[PDB]
């Protein structure tokens, strides 16, 4: 079976820089996403479906067209923005309450940690309150979608997981 | 009626801005398309370089807008050669956002024969209204 991801967070985050980069193409000129770019391909022998959907205000109130059947949902963060990280919580557990989303599979990228001021894992773990997240299995990884750091190993357990149920 | 008015409407704002072909195997473009690829009166053609019949790692990507919404959007693309086929694909969108720009990528995995005689034509469907018909000649460098 194929499966779908469903990749999101607030724009500027980093979305779509890491499923470019994990493509292996440029990121050099990446721009805002003003819809969905979506990638059709094949990762150790899964057939994958990842969307990924723009971020900004106006977009955002799209996201839930999206939600159908949806296996893994990718949470992206900006691990440099420490402005947002309340409404990147609120974001989240919202999402967590989506009954379309329901027994999905949540990954959680700290995106940007190549970032000189980026808080640590346990910083974004602790500010949007993953431990209090009973409803879904979940997994947070700090990453950087520019040099390429920790990006697989965050979909290969995520790829691992929602196999395994 | 107002539902020709809006299947009008709906046809009017959708635009094939450009597609492109990659090496699967390092990210590299081998080919972007310009170019009216929505006008009409025109034959679209890519010159793409031999080298693409070499890999076997081909990315093939698309990008679109859409003044409007759209409830149920999915394409169909097919490649032939002659009357024989080579790859045909599918892919359900579903919802489209109004004024938006979109992007679709799959990953597809012997010279005066191939070149001008290679054809992609990606059909666009509203539920089963057609919006959009595209045709694009293959020519090996
Ligand atoms: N330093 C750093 N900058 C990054 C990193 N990832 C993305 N960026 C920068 O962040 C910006 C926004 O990156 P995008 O990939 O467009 O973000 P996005 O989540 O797709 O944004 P939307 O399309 O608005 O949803 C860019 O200026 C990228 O250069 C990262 O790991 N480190
Ligand atoms: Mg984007």
């Amino acid at each position: 079976r194929e499966l779908r991801l469903l990749m999101l967070g607030l724009d500027n985050a980093g979305k779509t820089t890491i499923l470019k980069k994990f493509n292996g193409e440029d990121v050099d000129t990446i721009s805002p996403t003003l819809g969905f770019n979506i990638k059709t391909l094949e990762h150790r022998g899964f057939k994958l479906n990842i969307w990924d959907v723009g971020g900004q205000k106006s977009l955002r109130s799209y996201w839930r067209n999206y939600f159908e059947s949806t296996d893994g949902l990718i949470w992206v963060v900006d691990s440099a923005d420490r402005q947002r990280m309340q409404d990147c919580q609120r974001e989240l557990q919202s999402l967590l309450v989506e009954e379309r989303l329901a027994g999905a599979t949540l990954l959680i990228f700290a995106n940007k940690q190549d970032l000189p001021g980026a808080l640590s894992c346990n910083a974004i773990q602790e500010a949007l309150e993953l431990d209090s997240i009973r409803s879904h299995h979940w997994r947070i990884q700090g990453c950087s979608a520019v040099t390429g750091e920790d990006l697989l190993p965050g979909i290969d357990w995520l790829l691992d997981d929602i196999s395994s149920r | 009626s107002a539902k020709d008015e809006r299947a009008r409407e709906i046809l009017r704002g959708f635009k094939l801005n450009w597609m492109n072909l990659r090496d699967a195997e390092t990210g590299k473009i081998l080919w972007q398309g310009t170019e009216d690829l929505s006008v009409p009166g025109v034959e679209h053609e890519a010159r793409v370089p031999k080298k693409i019949l070499k890999c076997k790692a081909v990315s093939r990507e698309l990008n679109f807008s859409s003044t409007e919404q759209m409830e149920k959007f999915r394409l169909e693309q097919k490649v032939y050669f002659k009357g024989q086929c080579l790859e045909e694909w599918f892919f359900e969108f579903g919802f489209v956002i109004p004024n938006s720009t979109n992007t679709w990528q799959s990953l597809i995995e012997p010279a005066s024969v191939l070149t001008g005689n290679v054809i992609i034509e990606t059909k666009f469907f509203d539920d089963d209204l057609l919006v959009s018909t595209s045709r694009v000649r293959l020519f090996y460098v």
